[PDB]
């Protein structure tokens, strides 16, 4: 069976690049489309984007092209890079397959000068 | 089941294919016409050992699992037999995932050769929808 | 983008009673509307796909209906395990978008 799990720093500084990793276990990442979704403080969900089998990506225009979603078959993981973050990027990040059947537990990332 | 042109156009509209990811309804009807001639039971064995199934000729190497194709990836997480029903639900669900890749409808060779660039809207005109 | 509006924002109900949640799209999206459930400190869970299609492993009391711009998620005889947030999401056009959510809680 398939399982997804997010990993990465939970605290980042304004203007830096936020990077998260989603580890997939149970099957190859080459057998599905992979997405990133985040939840803001006020129960507001945003679909960030996904990478499909051909390598093509679809990013939410709301991110003003600060996002990159990549894959690494050898490690069976895919990633999320979000450049020049601001406090507006503080949120709970989740990875999930395109079908929405498999989701990671989610990881809170807070952007602050501290 | 062999769909009538208008019958399929209405069904695909009910199944949400009108303007799905930038593709007007005519694209889907035209695709079905040249991929399977509107036959839900259509199948075609390919040289690479894979087989195309159903009204939208979905491939067993990348999209569905028929348990007989080599480097099968089953991107649609569904058995190919489900794509051979008179009910187009499963074929539409899988087609929607296929077209969500950057290659869009180019995944359908018959569509690319006989539909892309043509007045696809013609395939839904003269129909009660 | 396609805007999804959910209502009511909050709905209180006594276990055993039935409820219906609304999700309206700013433009037609066919049957490309999905429903998710999300509980505190938990990832979303897909309940219904493509407006009315059932999902293996989900309680039968959950059902969806609608098309075009008006959709509804119904729960026949709410159970305590159903309290939480419910979000609709459209996949008709990119970017995919979510409704603001409806909170279901015990009276």
């Amino acid at each position: 069976d398939v399982q997804l799990q997010e990993s990465g720093p939970s605290l980042v500084k304004p203007s830096q690049t936020l990077s998260l990793t989603c580890s997939v276990t149970g099957d190859s990442i080459t057998s599905d489309f992979w997405s990133w979704i985040r939840k803001f403080p006020g129960n507001r969900l945003e679909y960030m984007g996904y990478v499909s089998y051909s390598g093509s990506t679809y990013y939410n225009p709301s991110l003003k092209s600060r996002i990159s979603i990549t894959r690494d078959t050898s490690k069976n993981q895919y990633y999320l890079d979000l450049n020049s973050v601001t406090t507006e990027d503080t949120a709970t990040y989740y990875c999930a397959n395109w079908d929405g059947d498999y989701w990671g537990q989610g990881t809170l990332v807070t952007v602050s000068a501290a | 089941k062999v769909f009538g042109r208008c019958e399929l156009a209405a069904a695909m509209k009910r199944h949400g294919l009108d303007n799905y990811r930038g593709y007007s309804l005519g694209n889907w009807v035209c695709a079905a016409k040249f991929e399977s001639n509107f036959n839900t039971q259509a199948t075609n064995r390919n040289t690479d050992g894979s087989t195309d199934y159903g009204i939208l000729q979905i491939n067993s190497r990348w999209w569905c699992n028929d348990g007989r194709t080599p480097g099968s990836r089953n991107l649609c997480n569904i058995p190919c037999s489900a794509l051979l029903s008179s009910d187009i639900t499963a074929s539409v669900n899988c087609a929607k995932k296929i077209v969500s890749d950057g290659n869009g409808m180019n995944a359908w060779v018959a569509w690319r050769n006989r539909c892309k660039g043509t007045d696809v809207q013609a395939w839904i005109r003269g129909c009660r929808l | 983008d396609i805007v999804l509006t959910q209502s009511p924002a909050t709905l209180s109900v006594t276990p055993g009673n039935s409820v219906s949640l609304s999700c309206r799209a700013s433009q037609s999206i066919g049957n490309n509307l999905h429903w998710y459930q999300q509980k505190s400190h938990e990832s979303p869970r897909l309940l219904i796909k493509y407006a009315s299609q059932s999902i293996s492993g989900i309680p039968s009391r959950f059902s969806g209906s609608g098309s075009g711009t008006d959709f509804t998620l119904s729960i026949n005889s709410v159970e305590t395990e159903d309290f939480g947030m419910y979000f609709c999401q459209q996949s008709n056009s990119w970017p995919y978008t979510f409704g603001g959510g409806t909170k279901l809680e015990i009276k």
